[PDB]
């Protein structure tokens, strides 16, 4: 449960770094976004999950 | 370049925006994020930082009071009860600025460069007195909303914190707005000088539920009202139709709005709690004379009639219209009103029976502590008289709010001044040089 | 004296309504070109 | 070469680090108060 | 105090809150590789 | 009459007037004539105001002892710290020369007309087709006027805590400001001495640069004035020339060569500095004073070694302990 | 104790954004 | 040359990667090894005062002032 | 002829004209920025004011400073092969030898960049009113950093180099010379306030005067570098002023000869006030206003008011200032309102 959290929590993290570094360069280079389209889609529909994973997570830790 | 150089320079960069629409759209979607971010992370920052069992004054807080205000995590005198509150409020607002982060991207970097075409409904024209009336009509609805949103948490899921609580400070329900409009819209006839202090002097809780729901209401009235309308015949007459234009309007508004906050935070007792904020201005010297008139009372001084340098009165002396006060240079403060000095007042101000034996020891200690933690303080932080000595690391939270507002404030206005003076120009359109050919003043006869 | 003050009152109102009634009378239309 | 915009971008951080040494100094060295 | 759990990103939430004047400095960095234009 | 009212705007907004009375000027004009008019009076003749509110008037007016650089206008009592003095709110005339009623009335309308006179020099600019901005400029020492004359005040409490209206009075608003708020000691200040110290040096560098760089056209017994004519159509001066010489002084890239760069630069400077200068009396209004170093250096056994940062603390102490005499009956200067 | 390492990172990300960019050549 | 194209050339780099950092850790050591503290006479956290003395070495007279400062230095100040 | 070898080498037009002039500038205008930076941050001032004066000790950018030498060396030129240092460095350091350095050097590179100038201007043929001008910034050193002190027991009195060891300078002078009184000081203010006025004025009346030129915003481009027609409406400019301040300006020489002439002039008279403080010729007092306080205790201007804050500076700040005075102003003695 508690590591399950902090695996949740912290990995939510890397995704955001990693989030907030693609969206950029995907609108950026039109080399895609059709392709990427789906990437950060996932991405996107992930984090949601993840902060709602956290969220009810979190009244179990504290 | 849909946009480069040959729009306008570089660092006037953002005025490329002016007519596209759907990437301005990004710019204010991205930017309120930022605020959003900002909220949010530094709440968690101050959380980070919190101790319990100490003044949130003497923490350099300035977002966890607002939220103790509206009675959260706090309980009787400003007790913090629950942290909890504050965890939330400020991950939810960190959160939702990376969801408004990613519009804001989108918008200015991927979807349309323009929004007249992508739909006729978002798309817009500047001078389309309509259009215009109605985004306004839909974002005076908005604000309207949460101006309730308010009298909501204060009426029906909490309270807020008041200060003048009865008992004695406390999360307190509201179920009794002043609706009188005698009374609500009376603040704003009400002078801004010493004294009758206009806005900044509501001082119950009542007033301030009760003087939101009237906003909310005539904030909406007015969202349909725009929403189903056009400028009348003058209003179009008066103003300037443009981009710039309208700008500057909004610029001479917060900056306004800018000053009456600084006031607010600089004054006012009861929406800004000094038990999460420091003691005011005022506050604080009045608790000098508190603490002294109380010290030397106790070691045989008959406080009444004490005789000062000046032949004036070292405790006790009146104002101008007769009523009993402070002594000392804290006669300038004698509009000071506050819980714990209240109880000392009588029908004429300051009573010598209460004061000579109905001080309470919780009093005591209040003016003490006010009177050391008076809104005095260096930029590199540290607390007191510019001569003091290094050690108390403080600066009340009421000064460093104050101070920033002024200065933003103040540039919003130099901001408004030159964003209007743009827009006439740019209208009768010179705002780029005297044609000269047609030089104007050339045409004109001498005075010499 | 409570004169003075009903003077000082008045006279300043009329200033202050030329004032408005003064922008208000179609102000931007007054310049060299544009209007 | 070297691009110019990253130059710049580099020897600013650069400057914005020793800059902030220095005000972190001031909470900790001598010039402290404590 | 980051409720307990949290505790380990004490450290990071120390530097939240300076990241909003970074995008104002990135704008920079960006003119500057775009070579003010 | 094409119609009065019709009429009226046409001459108040007139671009034939010798003096351009604006649609500010309306409200300026007058409020100008009374603070200048009420300011003479009472510098010249007003009797001893009691500025600290404990009964210890102090005159300013030169029939009663004073020179013009020793007199001054003191600001209202303290006894009325921000309650509004007008002069139907007192007793009598007499009555409201002790409690220093005629400090308001100067202080407010000047404040009012001076920044009419601003929107003034927006409101011309426009009836003349030239750009805003200038009234911009004007907006750096409006604000400090207002940092000195209101801003303060508000903060401060009291009307009694504004500037005074005199040489001498000024010169006491000053050092007892330094004494209560360090203000050499704040960045903000700082800034203004570096815009009105850079000010004077540009206001010389370009006056000099172009002065030494005028196409000769005149005599060598003849003023080089006269050799430019009022409504020229070419430029009376060699800004390649001037441009040559400054860009071997220093080099080349550190000097100009674009007249309207050279310009904005030249208003940029002072205008940005004082608005600084502004918001710092204005931020010091607040208490947020400067930078307190006082005992910051110490050695390995615990000794505090002064630097000198010090040594103006000192001066500040002496300032304090020394100011308002007979005013204070508690510890802490906490007004 | 030095969660200096965090700005570092989201401190070379910012200009890596547009760096990247810089690379794939394109919307900058 | 242009500053700029030396700014930009790698040669450069190549040679002031090496020589900046250089002059850094030089003037770095200076201080850490206590040497700057006799090159300008400079007190050491530990020498303003003698451990009981609370007064200032103040040279009082120009042409015996060295030798008045070297015994400012004797009293282990 | 080597000379005109010599000669034809150093005026000869690189990055950084080097010229005749730089002889003398360079060598000593580098001496003098060097030597600050080298006490602001190694040197100390304890054996000379008991002051932590460098950033080895822990002064930051405020604090710090190249403090004067002992009042005991007196006005000694303090070279560092001289009397007092013989020779030796890290005393000279200690009796602070590098003030006179500073000084004397940044003196004479004054008079070489001065004298720069005055070559330069010569070679591309242009008016000297630059070097005219730089006059006053000349006066100003050398009345303040020179002639004063050398009017006083020593160069002790004289300002230290520093950010807050000059506001000292500046209280002190208030304290002791009530300096912001005298009619000198004033008009070098009026000059230096007057003179930061034409500046910002002058500039915004030409920036918001200006002919359209360009299709653009951003109007700077549209500037012409090659002289031709007048870039902004100096017949425009002449008809707002005369419209909102009652006179203007019309004749751009005068315009441009005045703003030379109003801070130049400030900094002249300001420097002729000082080089009265040398002798402490001030204009402390007014004695129709000192001779009626005396027999009326009733009297009061913010003139009196003043010279009261002035004693408190004196008292207050004297002991630790004048170190070599072994002052002792015993807590009674020390003026001092009521409860401050
Ligand atoms: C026309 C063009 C105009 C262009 C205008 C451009 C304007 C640009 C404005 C830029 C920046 C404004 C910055 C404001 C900074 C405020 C910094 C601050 O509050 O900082 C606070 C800190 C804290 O300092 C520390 O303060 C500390 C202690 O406080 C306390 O700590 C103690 C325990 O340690 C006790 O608890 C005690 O009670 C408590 O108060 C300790 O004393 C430390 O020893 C001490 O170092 O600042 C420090 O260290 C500071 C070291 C500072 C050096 C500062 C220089 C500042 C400005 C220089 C300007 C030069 C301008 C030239 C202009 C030329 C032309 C325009
Ligand atoms: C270019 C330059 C531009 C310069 C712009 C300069 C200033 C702009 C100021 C905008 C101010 C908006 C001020 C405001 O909302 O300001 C509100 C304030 C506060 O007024 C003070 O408010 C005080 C009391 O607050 C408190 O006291 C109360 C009991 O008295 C209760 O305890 C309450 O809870 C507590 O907070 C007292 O009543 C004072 O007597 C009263 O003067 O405005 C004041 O001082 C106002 C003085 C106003 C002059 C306004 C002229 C307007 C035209
Ligand atoms: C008018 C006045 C307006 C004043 C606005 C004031 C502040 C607005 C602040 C936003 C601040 C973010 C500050 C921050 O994160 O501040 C962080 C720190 C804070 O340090 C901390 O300060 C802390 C405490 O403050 C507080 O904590 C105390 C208890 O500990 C009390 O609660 C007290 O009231 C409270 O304020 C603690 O003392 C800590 O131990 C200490 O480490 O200070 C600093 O960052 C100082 C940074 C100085 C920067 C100097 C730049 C100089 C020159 C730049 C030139 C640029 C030129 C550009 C030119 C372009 C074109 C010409
Ligand atoms: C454009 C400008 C460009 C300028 C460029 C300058 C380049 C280099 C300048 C060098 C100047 C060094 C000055 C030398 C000096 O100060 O040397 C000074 C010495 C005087 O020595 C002083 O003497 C004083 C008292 O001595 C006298 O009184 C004492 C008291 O007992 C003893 O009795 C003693 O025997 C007796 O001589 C004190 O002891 C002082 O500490 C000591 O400094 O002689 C002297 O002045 C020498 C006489 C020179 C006079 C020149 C004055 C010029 C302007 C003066 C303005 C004054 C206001
Ligand atoms: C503060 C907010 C702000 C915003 C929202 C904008 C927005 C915009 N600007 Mg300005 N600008 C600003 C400040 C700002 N600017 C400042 C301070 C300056 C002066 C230094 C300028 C100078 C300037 C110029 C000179 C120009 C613009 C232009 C533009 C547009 C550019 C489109 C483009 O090609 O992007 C390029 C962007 C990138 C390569 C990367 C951007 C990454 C950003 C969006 C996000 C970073 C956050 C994070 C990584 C994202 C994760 C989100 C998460 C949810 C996943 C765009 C609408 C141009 C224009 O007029 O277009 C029509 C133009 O020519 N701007
Ligand atoms: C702040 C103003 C704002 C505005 C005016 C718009 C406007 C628009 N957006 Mg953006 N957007 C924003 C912020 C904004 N957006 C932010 C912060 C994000 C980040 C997530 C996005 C992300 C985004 C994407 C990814 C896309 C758009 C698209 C579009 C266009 C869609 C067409 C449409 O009308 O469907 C808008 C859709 C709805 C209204 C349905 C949403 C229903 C649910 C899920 C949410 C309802 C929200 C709200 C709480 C309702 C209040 C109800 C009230 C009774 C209380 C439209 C022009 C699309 C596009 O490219 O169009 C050309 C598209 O693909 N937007
Ligand atoms: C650049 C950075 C900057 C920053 C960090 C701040 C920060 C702040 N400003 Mg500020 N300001 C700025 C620039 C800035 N400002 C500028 C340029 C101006 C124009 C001059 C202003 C003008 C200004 C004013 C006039 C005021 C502030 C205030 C504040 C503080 C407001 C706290 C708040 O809740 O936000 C504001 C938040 C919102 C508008 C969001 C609306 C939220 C509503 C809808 C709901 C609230 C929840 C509800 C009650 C719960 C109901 C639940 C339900 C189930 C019942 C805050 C510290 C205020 C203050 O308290 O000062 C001491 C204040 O009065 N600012
Ligand atoms: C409230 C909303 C608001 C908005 C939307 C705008 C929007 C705009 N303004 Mg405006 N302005 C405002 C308020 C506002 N302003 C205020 C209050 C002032 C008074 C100071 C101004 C003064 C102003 C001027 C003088 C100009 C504009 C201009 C512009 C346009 C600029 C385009 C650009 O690339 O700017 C990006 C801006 C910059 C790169 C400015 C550089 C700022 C640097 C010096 C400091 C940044 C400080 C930072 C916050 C603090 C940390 C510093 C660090 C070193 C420690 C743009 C349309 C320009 C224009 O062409 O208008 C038509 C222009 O010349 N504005
Ligand atoms: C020399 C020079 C310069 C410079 C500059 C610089 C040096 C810059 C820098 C800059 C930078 C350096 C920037 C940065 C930025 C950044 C950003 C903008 C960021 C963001 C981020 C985010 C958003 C994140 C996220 C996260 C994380 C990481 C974790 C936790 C959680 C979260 C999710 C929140 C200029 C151009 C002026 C010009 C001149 C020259
Ligand atoms: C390269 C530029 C060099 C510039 C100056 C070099 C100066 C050397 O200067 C010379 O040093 C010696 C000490 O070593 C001094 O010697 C001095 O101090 C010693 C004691 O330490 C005495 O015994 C001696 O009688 C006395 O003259 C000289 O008085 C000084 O003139
Ligand atoms: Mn005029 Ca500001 Mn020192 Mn309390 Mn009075
Ligand atoms: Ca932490
Ligand atoms: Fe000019």
């Amino acid at each position: 449960m508690t590591i399950l959290f902090q695996l949740a929590l912290a990995a939510l993290v890397i995704l955001s770094f990693v989030m907030v570094i693609g969206v950029p360069v995907a609108y950026a280079s039109p080399q895609d976004w059709d392709r990427s389209k789906q990437l950060i889609f996932l991405g996107s529909g992930l984090w949601i999950a993840l902060v709602l994973v956290v969220g009810v997570l979190n009244f179990f830790v504290v | 370049r849909d946009q480069e150089s040959s729009g306008f320079a570089w660092w006037a960069g953002n005025a490329r925006l002016i007519n596209l629409s759907g990437k301005l759209l990004g710019a204010h979607v991205a930017h309120a994020g930022l605020i959003v971010f900002w909220a949010g992370a530094m709440t968690l920052f101050e959380l980070a930082h919190f101790i319990p069992e100490k003044p949130m004054y003497e923490q350099g807080l300035i977002l966890i009071p607002h939220i103790a205000t509206l009675g959260w995590g706090v309980g009787p005198g400003g007790e913090v009860v629950d942290t909890f509150p504050f965890f939330v409020v400020g991950v939810v607002h960190l959160i939702s600025s990376a969801v408004l982060g990613f519009g804001g991207v989108y918008h200015a970097i991927r979807g349309p460069e323009t929004l007249e075409e992508y739909s006729s409904f978002f798309g817009y024209d500047w001078k389309d007195k309509n259009k215009m009336t109605t985004i306004l009509g839909f974002h005076l609805i908005v604000l309207g909303i949460g101006a309730l949103l308010l009298v909501a948490k204060a009426m029906f899921f909490g309270g807020l914190y008041d200060t003048w609580a009865p008992g004695g400070g406390d999360v307190r329900v509201i179920t009794n707005p002043t609706l009188d409009p005698r009374v609500i819209f009376g603040y704003l006839l009400k002078s801004p000088f010493g004294g009758e202090g206009w806005i900044v002097s509501v001082n119950n809780l009542e007033d301030v539920v009760g003087g939101h729901i009237w906003i909310g209401l005539i904030c909406i009235a007015g969202g349909i009202w725009h929403i189903l309308t056009t400028p009348f015949g003058w209003a179009r007459r008066a103003f300037i139709w443009s981009g710039e234009a309208y700008l500057s309007y909004s610029l001479g508004a917060l900056s306004m709005m800018g000053f009456i906050a600084t006031c607010f935070v600089w004054f006012n007792n009861t929406v800004y709690p000094s038990e999460f904020y420091g003691p005011t201005g005022p506050e604080a010297s009045q608790a000098q004379a508190m603490t002294f008139l109380i010290r030397d009372q106790k070691l045989g001084a008959n406080v009444g009639s004490a005789q000062g340098p000046t032949g004036l009165g070292k405790y006790l002396m009146r104002s101008p219209t007769g009523e009993i006060i402070f002594g000392g240079e804290t006669m300038r403060f004698w509009d000071f009103r506050g819980p714990w000095l209240e109880p000392l007042r009588g029908p004429n101000g300051l009573d010598l029976n209460k004061i000579k034996n109905d001080i309470q020891p919780w009093q005591e200690r209040r003016a003490a502590e006010y009177m050391t933690h008076a809104p005095l303080g260096s930029l590199n932080s540290v607390g007191g008289v510019a001569t003091e000595i290094n050690s108390v690391n403080f600066v009340s939270p009421r000064s460093w709010l104050a101070t920033s507002h002024f200065v933003l404030a103040f540039f919003f206005l130099v901001g408004h001044l030159w964003h209007a003076g743009r827009a006439r120009a740019a209208a009768a359109g010179f705002e780029k040089g005297i044609d000269r050919e047609s030089e104007p003043v050339l045409s004109m006869p001498s005075l010499d | 004296m409570e004169t003075l003050k009903i003077t000082v009152y008045i006279v300043v109102t009329f200033f202050v309504l030329l004032f408005v009634f003064g922008f208000l009378s179609g102000d931007p239309a007054r310049n060299p070109k544009r209007k | 070469r070297i691009p110019l915009w990253i130059v710049a971008t580099v020897a600013g951080m650069g400057v914005i680090v020793i800059v902030g040494l220095f005000f972190y100094g001031a909470y900790a060295g001598l010039g402290s108060s404590l | 105090k980051l409720p307990e759990a949290y505790a380990i990103f004490d450290p990071l939430v120390d530097v939240l809150p300076v990241i909003p004047v970074l995008f104002l400095a990135l704008a920079f960095v960006w003119q500057a590789a775009v070579g003010f234009r | 009459s094409a119609n009065l009212w019709e009429r009226f705007c046409n001459w108040v907004t007139s671009t034939d007037n010798r003096l351009y009375v604006g649609w500010f000027g309306v409200i300026m004009i007058p409020t100008l004539l009374a603070a200048t008019i009420c300011f003479v009076i009472a510098f010249i003749a007003a009797p001893p105001v009691d500025i600290d509110g404990i009964r210890e008037p102090v005159s300013g007016s030169l029939l009663y002892g004073n020179n013009i650089i020793t007199g001054a206008v003191v600001p209202s009592s303290n006894a009325i710290g921000l309650h509004f003095y007008p002069i139907w709110e007192a007793a009598s005339l007499d009555e409201w020369l002790y409690n220093g009623g005629p400090y308001q009335l100067i202080i407010f309308h000047f404040l009012l007309g001076a920044s009419c006179y601003m929107g003034r020099q927006w409101e011309l600019s426009y009836r003349l087709g030239m750009r805003p901005w200038i009234c911009v400029a004007y907006s750096a020492p409006l604000a400090s006027a207002f940092a000195v004359f209101l801003i303060y005040p508000i903060g401060q409490g009291s009307f009694s805590d504004g500037m005074p209206l005199g040489i001498s009075g000024t010169f006491n608003f000053m050092i007892v400001f330094q004494a209560e708020h360090n203000i050499l000691m704040h960045p903000f200040h700082q800034l203004g001495v570096a815009g009105v110290f850079g000010g004077a040096l540009f206001c010389a560098m370009h006056g000099s640069l172009v002065t030494s760089s005028l196409i000769r056209e005149t005599t060598e017994t003849e003023s080089a004035n006269y050799g430019y004519k009022f409504g020229q159509e070419e430029e009376t001066y060699n800004i390649v020339a001037a441009h040559g010489y400054f860009g071997r002084l220093i080099f080349q890239y550190a000097s100009f060569n674009n007249s309207r760069s050279l310009h904005f630069f030249l208003a940029a400077w002072p205008v940005v500095g004082v608005w600084f200068t502004a918001l710092g009396i204005s931020t010091m209004a607040f208490n947020l004073n400067g930078f307190n170093f006082n005992h910051s250096v110490i050695d390995a056994k615990g000794n505090v070694i002064n630097t000198w940062a010090d040594i103006i603390n000192r001066a500040n102490l002496g300032m304090e302990v020394m100011h308002e005499r007979n005013a204070h009956n508690f510890p802490l200067d906490l007004a | 104790i030095a969660q200096l390492t965090m700005i570092a990172m989201i401190g070379i990300a910012g200009p890596m954004i547009i760096f990247l960019l810089a690379v794939r050549r394109g919307n900058l | 040359r242009p500053f700029s194209d030396i700014i930009t050339s790698v040669r450069y780099w190549v040679i002031h990667s090496i020589t900046i950092p250089a002059l850094f850790i030089a003037g770095w050591l200076f201080v850490s090894t206590g040497l700057a503290y006799d090159v300008f006479g400079t007190p050491r956290p530990d020498s303003y005062y003698a451990q009981e003395q609370r007064s200032i070495p103040l040279v009082t007279d120009r042409f015996e002032a060295k030798q008045q400062v070297e015994t400012f230095l004797e009293q282990l100040k | 002829g080597w000379f005109d070898i010599l000669d034809d080498w150093l005026k000869r037009d690189r990055f950084v004209f080097v010229g005749w002039s730089g002889i003398l500038l360079f060598p000593c205008a580098y001496l003098a920025l060097g030597g600050w930076l080298t006490g602001t941050t190694f040197v100390t001032s304890w054996y000379t004011h008991g002051l932590a004066s460098s950033y080895l000790e822990g002064c930051n950018f405020l604090t710090v400073a190249v403090s004067t030498p002992a009042n005991s060396m007196g006005h000694s030129l303090l070279l560092l092969w001289g009397p007092e240092a013989q020779g030796d460095f890290t005393r000279w350091c200690q009796l602070g030898g590098l003030w006179t350095f500073i000084a004397l050097h940044g003196a004479f590179g004054l008079i070489g960049f001065m004298l720069r100038q005055f070559e330069i201007a010569r070679l591309v043929g242009v008016r000297p009113y630059n070097a005219i001008a730089f006059s006053a910034p000349i006066a100003v050193f050398v009345s303040v950093f020179l002639i004063y002190p050398l009017g006083q027991s020593s160069w002790f009195f004289a300002p230290s180099f520093g950010v807050a060891a000059i506001f000292r300078f500046l209280l002190f002078f208030q304290g002791f010379h009530n300096w912001t009184l005298n009619p000198f000081h004033m008009m070098g203010v009026a000059g230096v306030l007057g003179g930061a006025l034409l500046c910002a004025i002058h500039g915004a009346t030409v920036e918001n005067t200006l002919f359209q030129d360009g299709e653009g915003a951003s109007t700077f481009r549209a500037f012409n570098p090659t002289q031709a027609e007048e870039t902004y409406s100096m017949v425009t400019a002449n008809r707002f002023w005369s419209q909102i301040f009652g006179i203007a300006f019309s004749n751009k020489r005068w315009l441009h000869f005045f703003m030379l002439f109003v801070p130049v002039t400030g900094l002249w008279m300001s420097a002729i006030g000082v080089v009265g403080l040398a002798l402490n010729l001030r204009s402390y007092d007014f004695i129709s206003q000192e001779i009626r306080a005396a027999e009326d205790p009733e009297f009061e201007t913010f003139y009196t008011k003043n010279l009261l804050l002035n004693e408190g500076i004196r008292a207050w700040m004297a002991p630790q200032d004048q170190p070599h005075e072994n002052f002792v102003f015993p807590e009674e003695v020390l003026p001092r309102g009521n409860a401050l």
